[PDB]
């Protein structure tokens, strides 16, 4: 449920602000104050392709896009397993006290139902 | 998936574009850098891991939940054979 | 606010709808309603009244009335005037042209 | 689409004398032929009474629009009450000019045709007896559309129309037997023999066929500018008195 | 050209809360009044060069609103993907109930014809082979004699 | 060009002063480069708020025309679901599915029949 | 996403001022009560209130502010009762259009619905695919179940044309509000698959153009003796010709004796004053087109009606194709006799009004309907 929020949301905060900021400018404890703020400048600026907002809109789509046809497999794997007597199978009767509370007892649908399991 | 984000992860960094343009102590100065960027991405590369982890064990709890639904068991089924018994005998 | 809908719905209506300098002449001329901006008007004949003046209050007709008789007032002077300018073959007036009959008349 | 109005007229009249008059007042050129053709060629006739003058007065101009092309197909019986009539087509100013030119000239009356039920009958009958040239009468089948309009109370019943298709109209017409009249004495009849619904009596609007012809109760639309023989020799042989 | 002011007075906000979160990292050789007085100096004088900036100084977009703007649209996105989801799992399992029931009427029609032939093959001389006018008589006579 | 503009004017103030600040940054140490810092975080803001804006409204026409082509999708599925429905639904009670169903009857009653006949 | 009735949904004001002007004044403090029943905003300090201002004799417009500017649309299910009380005042706006229910060889299948647990299996059958909300309540007059269905969508929700489907109580016949869209297909296989619980049900339409009221369409296809009468036999579905054996004999019309106009049988009427002959006339129409004794407009009005006779004389197939239209057809057709232009003698029994609303062929003297 909302894979695709919680992809986006993971990306745009883990990997984009987690690289922009403290991968850029907080790294100046080794040190000139000007080398380090000159090759943040440089690889800040030889970057403008691939931290931008569409790019990774396209690597969430491309991320959704795997992850669904993950779970392509597992939902037909998921939906033929074992039947365990599964429903479409049954009466009307057999269901109804499967779910509780039928609210309306009849014999004859009870022996017309038990003859076709 | 996974080869995909970390191919992402990897691609926009320092070492990839620093170390292209590379005299006593600058040499020493980079090769600290190298280790420290390999640092990051190294406890970078557990979170999405533990990620991917997260997701698909939340997927297909949320896939089995919508699928017993739909299904049927051999408990409810037999406890609701014997209401029936139970009617049917008196 | 049943009113304040009706106001939206009407104004909706006018947006939707109702929304060579030869054409305004013939334009302006058979319209019938008033030409001068209203409030701005009611504040000026309110500082004409404060000088010759107590808190004095205004009827709304009263003020209707007036700016009714100015406005005729003022067009009786720029018909009589556009005569003179086209008199001394001027079709662009001036204020030489207002001054004649804002003379002989008195 | 060439909508035929119908005017009549009071005295017979020749047409050679008093054209150059209205190419005079025209400054045009038009051409009328004169066709003494007969109905029913056939000589179950006697000669009397069959025979008419036809003036199809052409106006032989540019053809690029029709609205503006009208011809004048005239008629004209010596021995009839009401002797001639015409019929006008398209939207001119000429039409006007003509009918001003005929009522100035020769001094006649002319008067808008209104039809009859039996009239529009007879006319369904007539404007499918197609000419040869082997001096037979050959007869073409439609899938005529009935029509009617009447009035009652609250606007119950507004307008019901009789469709008959074509193999129908000609197994009727095959099993009546050998006639000329088709529609006056086997259609009708067939229709008045299972529905009860005789239409004669019945409020007609628009007989219409099948893309052929629409003959109405003011007018007649046809595909076609030419209108045949027969048709007008029917329609004069209804305003007679 | 006012948004421009409110968008630097904006970033000149998250730009001092992130130099006070460096100043909280540095302040070892510094104790609770010292460093607040002091950037305090500096509040005012980055609201200098920011009054400044007007005396140095078209559209009105502002960056908030445009971000709202497009968590509903990317909200709106998600939604609608996990409603194409659902019902691409309606259809594969209508699609299976399809299937499912066409293959059970062709397993029942080569059955019914598979029976047919093994009864062609079956004995059944004197009492069947006279019918096999049959079941309607039964009906009649069931309900006209009440039966 | 206006956001690159106002980008560029903004960056050329920032620039001025920051050598303006690391002129003067040749215990007031640390109050030496913080300014440098405030100036450092304005201009890496406006500069990065400024391309964020571009890159926002790019990836909000992007998302509009996707979030589109997801509603057509929607609704052919929509159109799918209801034809595959119809389909077992017409299926499922046709008049030859309970013609074999009678037959079928039919031929085990007759089969019964004939063995405990004969 | 099955929304319930505390959901408000965004329409326009006025247009509920417009609707909700169409109404008396009792049933705005009917509708009042009940909402403030169940849901209330801005208990029976309140209700004095409004009984005080009916007292006064008020207009229409002070109560329907009040009823717009004490809940501010309101709720779905507030538009919903709005809408169904329009639809039980005015009946002549709607467009109704039948349906058969069949199942299994062709058998009709009586539904015999309970309106309890129908309702909420109807609606988690359709939540499955779009929004949803239904409404079902009991017409106060006929016998019949009248269903709102209504649907939305997302651009917060726009509001779809509501949907209506009218079960009767005791036939196999649905009447569905006259629609073609993907939406009324949706809800009417979904009503099919949701009625059944035991053995599949389909819907096959018996009829093709619609019907204009609800009153009409339950005297033509509902539960009724006049389900198929209709016409010259509607004597028989109303029995004023006959009494019970247990009745006199003296008055009786076998010893009492009708009085009878003698027919005529040769071709007498293209060839063309005594008021009791002429009063028989207008009675022997009156028994033609309708039973024994406005006074033109049937029982039921029936807007479009197309024919088609296909005789058969000397081994060829003579087709005709009769269409008619108007208000009501066959009142303007006994009109039209009345004024003796169509010869009552040969007006056959499909055109005079039997089997009425049903446009179809005919093949050797018996009618049959179209598909």
């Amino acid at each position: 449920t909302d894979t695709y929020n919680s992809i986006s949301n993971f990306i745009e905060n883990e990997l984009t602000a987690l690289l922009s900021s403290d991968d850029y400018l907080m790294d100046d404890l080794a040190g000139p104050n000007e080398v380090c703020r000159l090759l943040k400048a440089q690889v800040i600026e030889k970057r403008k392709d691939a931290m931008s907002r569409g790019k990774q809109d396209l690597l969430s789509k491309e991320i959704y896009d795997n992850e669904s046809e993950l779970r392509a497999s597992q939902s037909q794997q998921i939906m033929e397993l074992v039947g365990d007597i599964p429903k479409y199978s049954l009466g009307s009767e057999l269901r109804n006290r499967v779910e509780g509370e039928p609210q309306s007892t009849s014999i004859e649908r009870l022996i017309e139902d038990v003859l076709k399991l | 998936s996974e080869q995909l984000l970390h191919n992402y992860v990897s691609d926009s960094l320092l070492t990839t574009l620093i170390s292209f343009q590379e005299e006593q102590q600058l040499q020493h100065w980079y090769e600290l850098l190298q280790a420290r960027d390999a640092r990051v991405t190294s406890e970078l590369e557990a979170r999405i891991k533990q990620f991917f982890i997260t997701l698909r064990s939340r997927l297909l709890r949320f896939l089995e939940s919508e699928q017993l639904s739909h299904s049927l068991s051999l408990e409810t089924l037999i406890d609701a054979l014997y209401k029936i018994n139970d009617l049917l005998q008196q | 606010v049943r009113q304040k809908r009706r106001e939206k719905q009407r104004k909706q209506s006018l947006k939707r709808v109702e929304k060579l300098a030869l054409y305004e002449i013939r334009k302006y001329q058979r319209s019938t309603d008033l030409l001068i901006s209203k409030i701005p008007f009611a504040r000026l004949v309110k500082e004409v009244t404060d000088e010759f003046t107590q808190d004095l209050r205004w009827q709304s007709m009263a003020i209707m009335a007036l700016q009714e008789a100015s406005e005729a007032y003022l067009v009786g002077l720029l018909e009589h005037t556009n005569l003179l300018a086209l008199h001394a073959k001027r079709i662009t007036i001036m204020k030489k042209d207002m001054q004649l009959a804002r003379r002989i008349r008195g | 689409p060439y909508t035929w109005k119908f005017l009549g007229i009071s005295k017979q009249l020749s047409l050679e004398n008093g054209i150059a008059k209205l190419n005079q007042l025209l400054n045009l050129e038009v051409d009328l032929d004169i066709q003494t053709i007969r109905v029913p060629s056939d000589p179950d006739g006697g000669t009397a009474a069959d025979e008419y003058i036809r003036y199809e007065m052409r106006l032989d101009i540019s053809n690029l629009d029709e609205g503006t092309y009208s011809k004048f197909i005239f008629l004209g019986n010596s021995k009839m009450e009401v002797p001639m009539f015409l019929c006008y087509c398209g939207t001119d100013n000429r039409n006007e000019v003509v009918l001003q030119w005929l009522k100035a000239e020769y001094g006649v009356i002319m008067w808008p045709i209104k039809f009859e039920q039996k009239t529009m009958i007879k006319l369904a009958d007539a404007s499918i007896v197609h000419v040869t040239k082997e001096n037979i009468e050959q007869i073409t089948w439609f899938s005529s559309k009935l029509y009617f309009e009447p009035e009652t109370q609250d606007k119950n019943l507004r307008q019901f129309s009789i469709e008959i298709p074509r193999e129908s109209c000609e197994g009727l017409a095959l099993g009546y037997g050998n006639t000329m009249h088709p529609y006056n004495d086997a259609i009708v009849p067939y229709i008045y023999n299972e529905t009860g619904m005789a239409v004669e009596r019945l409020p007609l609007t628009s007989v219409i066929l099948a893309g052929h012809t629409k003959i109405m109760r003011e007018s007649i639309v046809t595909s076609t500018r030419s209108l045949r023989n027969r048709v007008l020799a029917v329609v004069l042989q209804s305003i007679q008195f | 050209s006012i948004l421009r002011l409110l968008e630097t007075n904006t970033v000149s906000a998250l730009d001092s809360v992130f130099e006070k979160y460096e100043k909280e990292m540095n302040q070892m050789t510094h104790n609770n009044e010292v460093k607040r007085i002091y950037s305090k100096k500096e509040r005012l004088l980055e609201i200098i060069l920011t009054k400044i900036k007007k005396k140095l100084r078209e559209r009105d977009l502002d960056i908030e609103y445009i971000y709202s703007k497009r968590q509903f649209i990317q909200n709106r996105y998600s939604q609608e993907l996990q409603n194409n989801e659902r019902l691409e799992a309606i259809l594969s399992r209508e699609q299976n109930l399809l299937e499912e029931t066409r293959k059970l009427c062709m397993n029942l029609k080569t059955n019914n014809k598979k029976r047919l032939t093994e009864k062609l093959i079956q004995k059944d001389l004197h009492p069947v082979l006279n019918k096999a006018d049959g079941p309607v008589t039964f009906r009649n006579d069931s309900h006209e004699l009440n039966l | 060009s206006v956001t690159t503009i106002d980008v560029l004017s903004s960056l050329f103030i920032n620039l001025f002063e920051n050598d303006l600040i690391p002129q003067a940054l040749k215990f007031r140490k640390l109050l030496y480069k913080l300014d440098l810092r405030l100036f450092q975080t304005i201009s890496d803001q406006m500069t990065r708020d400024l391309k964020d804006i571009l890159d926002i409204n790019v990836s909000n026409n992007e998302l509009c025309y996707q979030l589109k082509q997801v509603l057509a999708r929607k609704e052919d599925l929509n159109q799918q679901i209801i034809s595959v429905r119809n389909e077992i639904q017409e299926l499922k009670a046709g008049k030859d599915w309970h013609d074999l169903q009678n037959e079928q009857a039919k031929l085990n009653d007759k089969v019964k029949l004939n063995k405990r006949l004969n | 996403l099955r929304l319930e009735d505390n959901y408000v949904p965004t329409s326009d004001t006025l247009v509920v001022f417009k609707q909700l002007m169409k109404l008396p004044v009792t049933v705005l403090y009917d509708l009042t009560l009940s909402w403030f029943a169940k849901f209330g905003g801005s208990i029976y300090l309140l209700t004095e209130t409004l009984d005080l201002l009916i007292e006064k004799g008020v207009r229409r417009n002070v109560i329907v502010n009040r009823i717009l500017y004490v809940y501010w649309g309101l709720n779905v299910f507030q538009l919903a009762e709005i809408d169904c009380h329009l639809m039980i005042s005015k009946p002549e706006k709607f467009k109704w259009l039948p349906s058969k229910a069949l199942r299994g060889d062709g058998k009709p299948y009586v539904v015999k619905l309970q309106p309890a647990k129908f309702i909420e299996n109807l609606q988690t059958d359709l939540a499955k695919i779009y929004h949803c909300h239904v409404y079902m309540f009991k017409h106060p007059s006929l016998p019949v179940l009248i269903t709102r269905i209504q649907l939305f969508d997302s651009n917060p929700l726009i509001s779809r044309r509501p949907y209506y489907v009218a079960f009767p109580l005791n036939s196999p016949i649905i009447f569905h509000s006259v629609d073609k869209d993907i939406y009324a297909r949706l809800v009417l296989q979904s009503i099919s698959r949701t009625i059944s619980e035991r053995e599949t049900i389909i819907f096959k339409p018996v009829q093709k153009i619609p019907v204009k009221s609800i009153h009409n369409i339950m005297t033509l296809l509902g539960p009724s003796r006049f389900a198929e009468s209709m016409g010259p036999w509607e004597c028989y579905a109303s029995a004023n010709f006959e009494r019970s054996p247990l009745h006199d004999y003296k008055k009786h019309q076998g010893l009492t004796g009708k009085k009878v106009m003698v027919r005529e049988f040769d071709d007498s009427f293209l060839n063309d004053e005594e008021p009791e002959i002429r009063r028989l006339r207008l009675e022997k129409n009156m028994i033609k087109f309708k039973g024994s004794a406005s006074r033109y407009s049937s029982l039921v009005p029936i807007e479009k009606v197309g024919f088609t006779l296909k005789n058969e004389i000397n081994s060829r197939i003579i087709t005709i194709k009769l269409k008619f239209n108007g208000n009501d057809i066959f009142g303007g057709l006994h009109e039209l006799c009345d004024k003796n232009l169509i010869n009552i003698d040969k007006v056959p029994g499909w055109l005079a009004g039997e089997n009425g609303s049903f446009s179809g062929t005919i093949m050797n003297g018996d009618f049959q309907r179209e598909q």
